[PDB]
């Protein structure tokens, strides 16, 4: 959803799982067009992976699996 | 070397390190005490001379509720004449917060000539103090048995300095200040100006106070029992005097201050109590109690030999007396702060919010500094004047023998108090950030009501007519009652105690107990410990005993005073922050004609002072807008001093975080560049010593930290109050 | 050498490295450091007198 | 193995700990000509006796600090103090003056 | 334990032996200086590392040097 | 994201730069051979080491006396109500470099802003294909490519030069005195990291080369602090459409306190309040956590060891004398932290509290309005 509109969609870093949240903190962190609590990414990995050609979550998933076997190689 | 330059100023007033014998120090101490009284009299003369020549005091006397007290005028140089702000009365100067004006009006002073002769009169008691310290030292010095005559000193200071001062001020109150203030409270109101020819109409039309003395007919139209004279005093038919000696018991609704007829009966009842107390001690005329005999009588089963040795050290050690007298003057100066905000004793001082905040804060800081000095000179006593033969199985011997029980229990109660006071604040920060306000410690969540303090408040609000029957009102409106308002502003209202007051009171209990822990560990371990068995041989003030035994940095009694000064600073910063927020949120503010109080920060203490975020946002961020926005105005000196004190506090961290072995080696590369060329000195430059670098570091930390709060408090309360 | 000559010191651990000093006394006993040299300025703990071997020393005076 | 009177002392909290029972101990013996008052190295005043004295302390530094007090703080001076290191088996090694 | 080293520049002034609060040091006849005595360190296993000996040494640089080594119960100054 | 990425890589570069000097000093103690390296370039920098350190000391003192003096003078002018008496030096050398790279705002018209200069035409080959795209981007007033700089940018570059030179001065003097000085001539015998050499010879607290690492991390964090404060405030002024607020307030230090620190704290510290919370509540909570960690470091830096060792001795006594708890015995004897360790622990709390305070403030002040 971010590559369709990179100017007004905020990137998502990961989901939040904090059982100590109250219910108004769940709604306060359910942001960036998500219905679960998220962190807005500020590392720039969306802008970097979009420029170098990745477009789908399946693109990043095969990249994630490849760095795991590469780490197992090292 | 340059080390001797600082040791000359550091070893200046350490008189018992100059000379051994006890009688010659006592003459230097007695003479220097005259020299300090003269320094006070020169300072006190400057407050009256600047009160008489550089102020708006009579203009303030005409309009006390709408003119700001000012007594400093700034010369027009460099653009700095902008600090002469318009304080009202056609006067351009610096608004003062010392409360000199409200004290002089309670003294019956009405014009600038009575302030001028008091300035000159203080200036000649400065010279007579400087003569009496020269006469009693350089010519005719006293002797040690006169110095050690503590039964006569306690008689002559109870019935004397305290008795004849409380009685002599009751004479000044009844014959001089009670008429003029009953006169000034009439001219302040529209009616009645009762009565006479002259009736009275001007402030200058009030008679000069020797005419109340010369003419007893002037004294009788206000207080009718002055025609009865001095005669029912000697018959003990005393209820006829209930016109200028009242027990009204509260605040005057006209001025906001204490009833000046109550203060005259206060100083009179203490004069009898002090003079009766001054006939307690046995002297040349046979009868009385003796210090030593009443000390050895109190000797019970739990406590060994009891109070043996207590007479010997309190008559042979100047440091034992100085440590104990600093503990009580500092504790009194703190008690002065609590009793002067809540029972405001001067006319139009209670609605002068820049004065009430400044006087609480000043006497808090003086009290905390002197209590730290009590622990300093108690540790000096243990190093220098403590004697093992004086203390065998007495109270001083037995506290040393269970000092590991005392310190480790004080250690535990400090960790308990820090967890169960500060941890409640960060529990509240976390619950509020979580969106769980029902899980907070608050008045609307999990309540921590101060029920013992609320019960004591109920007894003091139901005292008038009950357990104090002959008193009209309660002792202060702060304990309960209705809102007392001078012209537009609250003087004093009930100060409610909820969950936010429970939390901050246990913060105060925590930060005082840690300061006690640092200073009591410094006293009980000054001579030796399990780490340093000969610590008393190394002195009171030494940096360490080397990097061995793991490292023994800051083991001395001096270094516990050094660490105790930071924790005193931490303790009293929260005390004056508690005062400044609670008064602005729940007490001070403007009164409507309908009778509802609009407080300065609008009641936000109960819901914001329970988190650290609320103290940061609603107290520290919100109220600092007056000091950072003051540039280009009359309060711009507070804006510059806010930044300059931030600088000095940060500058201290260079000394506190570093050590001199770095700085001595950097100076080696500087003296090479000085020897390579030119002027390089003969007095060879050194880094500061380890102790001095700690002393320099704690001095700039305390100066930069306190002056930051000073510029923040004064710029806030002058603009908004 | 002769008592009273000005003396330059050429060892690194000394405070008075390449400093000019005044000799107080010399003894012919056979000890490792026979030359008492006084100095105009104190070291880091106030000595101004250190014994030196003449195998370490330079003089111009 | 060592004789001497224990000084008159009510006890304190600064004395021996578990280390004295399981690792190592120290004793200082000295002979005095007067029944006088001395300061304990662990804090507090005690009464030394005429004749042989015996005091058990935790560290060697506490014993040597007492011996420095026995030298410099009394008229006449007390030089004859002996310091022993006591092991838990009972072996008592004379360590000062070595 | 700590390492206490006495160097050949010792003048035999015995001030380091008087300064030691743990009785680590003693004087040995040496005939390598005018005093004929040199400092020695037999009981270095009792040395705490306080460096009071180095403070008392009047030679420039110090004839006695303390090297803080492996920590024991004795060298850490522990009464427990 | 642009604010976070700059501050991330500048603080990491500051930590890496200080560690370059740290291991340069460890080399001089452990691995350096004055027999092999005999009168080479590395032997020679140690021989005039009092000239390098004293010249770093003069540049640090010259910059600090005149950068702070210019800021305080401007502060007194604005506070007295006369903001035209303040000293505003234009950075004419770096404006000339911008004009020399193709910026037309200052009107110097040298090479690459001169259309007929030798460097712009690239005469014998004319292979200047980049030049049209470069001058299009450098004259667009909407990117961060060679921003307009004024008198507020002059003073803060000289504050940065002060921080670069002082941090180098601590690190160089730590490296060059690592083998010895006059206070401690045999310093290489004691290693890279040791507490002190005792209170003798005047006192030798923080004499090791590790201790000059320790002091320089403070000056590094202050330097990257001044760098990233200036980057953030200049960019926050541009992004808010008010570049004049930086140009008016950055010449005196109250403008930095009020219009940058105080003004942009508003949405951060309202991440939770008595009326509720929003998504900035995690940054508000981290902001206060960073103030707490930073201040906890002051305890390890100001209070030193022998206070704490004597305090732990009463706690060891209390455990052994407490029934039901003296059944539980420690394996390791509780002692206070060492002299070196609490300098490290105090620096670690100071540094962690430094980073996460600013990171919470940088992200929450930028993402609240953007
Ligand atoms: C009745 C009060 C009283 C008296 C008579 C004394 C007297 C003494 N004190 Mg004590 N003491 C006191 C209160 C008092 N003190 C308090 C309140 C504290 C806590 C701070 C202490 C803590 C203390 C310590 C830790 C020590 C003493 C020592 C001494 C002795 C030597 C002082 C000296 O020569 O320094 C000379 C005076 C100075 C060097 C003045 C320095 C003032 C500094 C720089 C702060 C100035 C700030 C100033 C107010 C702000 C203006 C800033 C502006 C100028 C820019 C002397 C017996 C020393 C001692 O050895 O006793 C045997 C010692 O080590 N005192
Ligand atoms: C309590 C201590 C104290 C303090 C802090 C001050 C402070 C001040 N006095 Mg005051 N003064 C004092 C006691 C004090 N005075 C006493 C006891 C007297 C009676 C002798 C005076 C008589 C006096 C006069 C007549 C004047 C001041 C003035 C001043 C102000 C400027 C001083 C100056 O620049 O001289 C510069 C220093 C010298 C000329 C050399 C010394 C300054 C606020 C001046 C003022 O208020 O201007 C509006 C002024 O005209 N003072
Ligand atoms: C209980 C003690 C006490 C109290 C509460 C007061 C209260 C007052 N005094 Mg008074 N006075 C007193 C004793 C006291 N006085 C003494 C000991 C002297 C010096 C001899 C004076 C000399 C004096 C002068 C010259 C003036 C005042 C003024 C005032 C009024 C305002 C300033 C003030 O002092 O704040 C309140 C002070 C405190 C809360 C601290 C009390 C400090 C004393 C030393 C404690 C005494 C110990 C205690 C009584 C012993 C316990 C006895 C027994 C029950 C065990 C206020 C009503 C001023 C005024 O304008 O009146 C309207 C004024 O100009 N007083
Ligand atoms: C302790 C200080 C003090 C001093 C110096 C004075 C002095 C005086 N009082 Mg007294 N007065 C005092 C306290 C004092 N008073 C107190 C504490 C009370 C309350 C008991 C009084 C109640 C009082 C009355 C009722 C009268 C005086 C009067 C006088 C004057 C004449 C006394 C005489 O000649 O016989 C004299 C100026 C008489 C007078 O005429 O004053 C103008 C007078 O009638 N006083
Ligand atoms: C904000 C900074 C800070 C903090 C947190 C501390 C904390 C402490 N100081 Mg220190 N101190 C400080 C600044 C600080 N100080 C500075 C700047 C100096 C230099 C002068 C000192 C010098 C000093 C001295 C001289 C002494 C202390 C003592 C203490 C302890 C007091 C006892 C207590 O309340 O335990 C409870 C602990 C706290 C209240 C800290 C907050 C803990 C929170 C609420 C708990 C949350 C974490 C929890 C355990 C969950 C685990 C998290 C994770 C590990 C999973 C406490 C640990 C004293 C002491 O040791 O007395 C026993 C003592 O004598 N300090
Ligand atoms: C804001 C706090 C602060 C300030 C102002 C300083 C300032 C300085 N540091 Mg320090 N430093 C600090 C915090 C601070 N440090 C901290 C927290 C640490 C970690 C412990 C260090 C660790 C450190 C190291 C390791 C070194 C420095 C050095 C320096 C000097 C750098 C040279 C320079 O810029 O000269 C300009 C001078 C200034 C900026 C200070 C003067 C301020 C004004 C001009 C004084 C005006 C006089 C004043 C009005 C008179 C007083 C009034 C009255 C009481 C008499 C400078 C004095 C270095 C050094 O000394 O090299 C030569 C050095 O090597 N610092
Ligand atoms: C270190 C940096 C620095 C610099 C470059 C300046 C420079 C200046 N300041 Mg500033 N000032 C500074 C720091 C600095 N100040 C600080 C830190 C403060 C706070 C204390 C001030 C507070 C201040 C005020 C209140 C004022 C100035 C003023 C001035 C101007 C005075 C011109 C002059 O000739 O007077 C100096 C006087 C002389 C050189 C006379 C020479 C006399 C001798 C005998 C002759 C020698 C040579 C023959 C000058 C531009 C004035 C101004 O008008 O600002 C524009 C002014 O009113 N300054
Ligand atoms: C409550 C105890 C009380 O008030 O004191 C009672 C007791 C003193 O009892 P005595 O009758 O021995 O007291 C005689 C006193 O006049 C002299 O100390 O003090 C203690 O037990 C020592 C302090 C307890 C400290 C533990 C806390
Ligand atoms: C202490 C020590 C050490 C360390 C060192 C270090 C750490 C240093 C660093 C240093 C550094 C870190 C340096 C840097 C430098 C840089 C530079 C110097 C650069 C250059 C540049 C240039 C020259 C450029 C120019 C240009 C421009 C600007 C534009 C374009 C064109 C050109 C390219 C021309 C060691 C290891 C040896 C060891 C021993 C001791
Ligand atoms: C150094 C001081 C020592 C501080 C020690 C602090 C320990 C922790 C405090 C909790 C102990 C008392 O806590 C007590 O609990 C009850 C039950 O939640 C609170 O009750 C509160 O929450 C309950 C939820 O069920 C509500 O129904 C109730 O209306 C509300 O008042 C009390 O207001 C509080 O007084
Ligand atoms: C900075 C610093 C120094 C260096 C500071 C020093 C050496 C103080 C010296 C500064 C003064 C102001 C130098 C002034 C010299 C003359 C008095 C000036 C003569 C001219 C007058 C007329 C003004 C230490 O010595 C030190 C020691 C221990 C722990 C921390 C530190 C520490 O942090
Ligand atoms: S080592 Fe130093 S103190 Fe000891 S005998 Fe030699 S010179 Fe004297
Ligand atoms: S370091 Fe301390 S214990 Fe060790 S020899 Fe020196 S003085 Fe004795
Ligand atoms: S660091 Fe300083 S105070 Fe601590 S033991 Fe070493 S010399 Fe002493």
């Amino acid at each position: 959803q971010w590559v369709k509109d990179p100017l007004n969609i905020s990137p998502i870093a990961h989901a939040i799982w904090d059982p100590q949240f109250g219910q108004s903190a769940v709604e306060a962190f359910s942001q960036a067009g998500a219905n679960y609590p998220v962190d807005i990414a500020y590392s720039g990995v969306y802008h970097w992976w979009y420029t170098i050609g990745m477009r789908t979550a399946g693109d990043l998933y095969g990249g994630a699996l490849f760095l795991m076997i590469m780490a197992a190689v090292f | 070397t340059t080390t001797w330059i600082w040791d000359l100023h550091a070893d200046a007033h350490d008189f018992d390190s100059h000379t051994s014998d006890l009688e010659d120090i006592s003459r230097k101490i007695f003479s220097a005490h005259f020299g300090h009284l003269a320094v006070i009299f020169i300072w006190l003369s400057g407050m009256y001379f600047h009160g008489a020549k550089f102020s708006n005091y009579e203009a303030w006397l005409s309009n006390p509720t709408g003119i700001k007290p000012s007594a400093q005028v700034v010369w027009p140089i460099f653009g700095q004449e902008i600090l002469n702000g318009d304080v009202g009365g056609g006067f351009h100067g610096i608004q003062i917060t010392s409360g000199l004006f409200q004290m002089w009006r309670a003294n019956g002073i009405t014009n600038s000539f009575e302030l001028y002769c008091t300035a000159i009169g203080a200036l000649v008691m400065a010279g007579l103090m400087l003569f009496a310290g020269w006469f009693h030292y350089h010519k005719k010095a006293p002797k040690l048995e006169w110095f050690q005559n503590v039964e006569s000193m306690m008689n002559h200071h109870l019935a004397g300095l305290l008795g004849l001062g409380c009685l002599g001020y009751a004479g000044q109150q009844i014959h001089v200040s009670l008429p003029i203030n009953a006169c000034l409270d009439a001219i302040d109101a529209g009616k009645p100006l009762t009565v006479g020819g002259k009736v009275i109409d001007s402030v200058a039309a009030i008679p000069l106070p020797h005419e109340w003395i010369l003419n007893p007919s002037l004294m009788t139209d206000i207080y009718p029992s002055f025609a009865e004279g001095l005669k029912p005093f000697f018959t003990l038919n005393w209820s006829v005097y209930a016109d200028f000696l009242t027990f009204n018991g509260g605040l005057n609704p006209q001025t906001g201050g204490l009833w000046l007829t109550d203060t005259a009966h206060h100083h009179l009842a203490l004069a009898v109590l002090f003079i009766v107390a001054g006939h307690f001690y046995r002297t040349n005329w046979g009868i009385g109690h003796s210090f030593k005999e009443v000390l050895e009588a109190h000797k019970g089963p739990v406590t060994g030999e009891g109070h043996k040795g207590m007479y010997e050290i309190f008559t042979t050690s100047w440091h034992c007396q100085l440590s104990w007298n600093l503990a009580w003057i500092g504790s009194l100066s703190i008690l002065v702060a609590h009793h002067m905000y809540s029972m405001p004793p001067y006319p139009y001082i209670a609605t002068d919010y820049p004065t009430q905040l400044s006087l609480f804060t000043h006497h808090m800081w003086i009290g905390g500094f002197l209590i730290v000095g009590a622990g300093a000179h108690a540790a000096i006593f243990m190093v220098r004047d403590y004697d093992p033969a004086t203390h065998i199985n007495n109270l001083l011997d037995r506290v040393i023998r269970h000092r590991d029980a005392i310190i480790s229990h004080l250690n535990w109660v400090c960790i308990f108090l820090g967890f169960h006071s500060f941890g409640l604040y960060v529990h509240n920060d976390t619950m509020r950030a979580f969106g769980r306000p029902q899980d907070m410690f608050s008045d609307t969540g999990i309540q921590l009501q101060p029920v013992f303090a609320q019960w004591v408040q109920n007894l003091h609000a139901a005292a008038a007519g009950g357990t104090a029957p002959n008193a009209a009102a309660g002792v202060s409106p702060a304990f309960g009652g209705d809102i007392l308002a001078v012209v537009g502003k609250v003087a004093m209202m009930p100060i409610t105690l909820g969950t936010a007051d429970f939390l901050v009171h246990h913060i105060h209990a925590f930060t005082i107990h840690v300061t006690v822990l640092i200073l009591l560990k410094g006293v009980l371990f000054a001579r030796n410990s399990r780490l340093i068995p000969d610590k008393g041989e190394l002195g009171f003030r030494f940096p360490c005993d080397g990097p061995g035994r793991g490292g023994t940095c800051q083991v001395s009694g001096w270094d516990h005073v050094f660490l105790g000064l930071f924790w005193m600073y931490n303790s009293l910063s929260i005390v004056i922050f508690h005062f400044s927020w609670k008064m602005q949120s729940d007490v001070w503010g403007s009164v409507s004609p309908d009778g509802s109080v609009s407080h300065i920060t609008a009641g936000n203490f109960a819901q914001s002072a329970i988190t650290i975020n609320g103290w940061l946002r609603d107290f520290l961020w919100a109220q600092a807008s007056q000091v950072i926005g003051s540039y280009g105005s009359a309060l711009s000196a507070y804006g510059l001093l806010f930044l300059g004190a931030h600088f000095v506090w940060a500058f201290s961290l260079m000394f506190l975080f570093s050590g001199r072995g770095y700085w001595q080696e950097l100076i080696e590369s500087i003296v090479w560049a000085h020897n390579k060329l030119k002027v390089a000195p003969a007095i060879q430059p050194r880094a500061l010593s380890i102790t001095q670098g700690r002393a320099v570091g704690v001095a700039h930390f305390l100066l930069g930290g306190i002056a930051t709060t000073w510029a923040f408090f004064l710029a806030r309360i002058i603009a908004v109050g | 050498v002769q008592r009273g000559s000005k003396v330059r010191i050429l060892r690194p651990e000394s405070y008075w490295y390449r400093d000019i000093g005044t000799v107080a006394t010399v003894d012919q006993s056979g000890i490792r450091y026979p030359a008492i040299v006084r100095f105009d300025k104190v070291n880091y703990y106030g000595i101004s007198s250190n014994n030196f071997a003449l195998s370490e020393l330079e003089e111009v005076e | 193995t060592l004789t001497g009177k224990t000084p008159v002392f009510g006890g304190s909290t600064g004395g021996l700990l578990t280390r004295a029972a399981v690792e190592e101990k120290y004793a200082i013996t000295w002979t005095s000509t007067k029944q006088q008052v001395f300061e304990m190295p662990t804090g507090g005043a005690a009464i030394m006796h005429e004749g042989e004295n015996l005091l058990y302390l935790a560290r060697k530094e506490q014993c040597l600090a007492l011996g420095t007090q026995l030298r410099s703080k009394f008229k006449p001076k007390i030089e004859d103090y002996k310091i022993y290191r006591i092991y838990p088996n009972g072996e008592t090694q004379y360590v000062h003056p070595a | 334990s700590h390492s206490v080293k006495i160097y050949d520049t010792c003048i035999g002034c015995t001030q380091c032996v008087r300064a030691c609060p743990l009785d680590v040091l003693e004087m040995v006849p040496w005939d390598g200086c005018k005093a004929g005595s040199i400092a020695s360190s037999p009981r270095t296993e009792d040395c705490v590392g306080c460096k009071r000996c180095e403070t008392a040494c009047p030679t420039d640089f110090l004839s006695i040097r303390v090297y803080l080594g492996a920590e024991t119960t004795r060298s850490m100054g522990l009464a427990y | 994201t642009q604010a976070a990425l700059y501050t991330h890589h500048q603080y990491i570069a500051g930590f890496i730069m200080v560690g370059a000097f740290a291991h340069g000093a460890i080399f001089l103690i452990r691995d350096y051979d004055p027999a092999s390296n005999s009168n080479n370039v590395l032997d020679r920098v140690l021989q005039h080491k009092e000239a390098i350190i004293s010249h770093l000391s003069w540049v640090s003192l010259f910059l600090g006396f005149h950068t702070l003096g210019l800021y305080v003078h401007n502060d007194v002018m604005v506070a007295f109500g006369t903001p035209e008496k303040q000293i505003l030096v234009e950075p004419v050398f770096a404006q000339w470099i911008q004009a020399a790279h193709g910026k037309l705002l200052y009107g110097f018209d040298t090479l690459l802003s001169n259309p007929g200069s030798i460097a712009s035409t690239a005469w014998p080959n004319y292979g200047n294909v980049w030049l049209s795209g470069w001058l299009d981007a450098i004259n667009s007033g909407d990117n961060s490519l060679f921003l307009t700089i004024g008198p507020g940018d002059f003073l803060v570059h000289h504050a940065i030069a002060l921080g670069l030179h002082t941090t180098t001065l601590i690190l160089v003097k730590g490296a060059l005195d690592a083998r010895g000085s006059k206070l401690m001539p045999d310093k290489k015998d004691f290693g890279y990291s040791f507490p002190c050499d005792g209170p003798g010879r005047g006192g030798t607290c923080d004499i090791s080369a590790w201790d000059a690492f320790y002091l320089a991390v403070f000056w590094m964090l202050n330097t990257i602090g001044w760098v990233t404060f200036y980057w953030h405030w200049k960019h926050l002024a541009i992004w808010q459409g008010n570049v004049a607020q930086f140009n008016e307030s950055s010449t005196y230090l109250m403008g930095w306190l009020r219009d940058y620190l105080w003004l942009n704290s508003s949405q951060l510290i309202n991440g939770y309040n008595p009326y509720g919370m929003n998504n900035l509540a995690v940054w508000a909570w981290m902001f206060l956590l960073g103030h707490l960690v930073w201040a906890t470091g002051f305890m390890f830096l100001i209070s030193w060891r022998g206070y704490w060792q004597e305090l732990i001795e009463t706690l060891v006594w209390a455990h052994e004398r407490t029934p039901l708890a003296n059944l539980v015995r420690w394996k390791d004897k509780p002692v206070a932290l060492s002299i070196v360790q609490a300098r490290l622990v105090g620096l670690a709390h100071f540094s962690v509290g430094y980073i996460i305070t600013y990171a919470a403030f940088l992200i929450a002040s930028t993402s609240s309005r953007f």
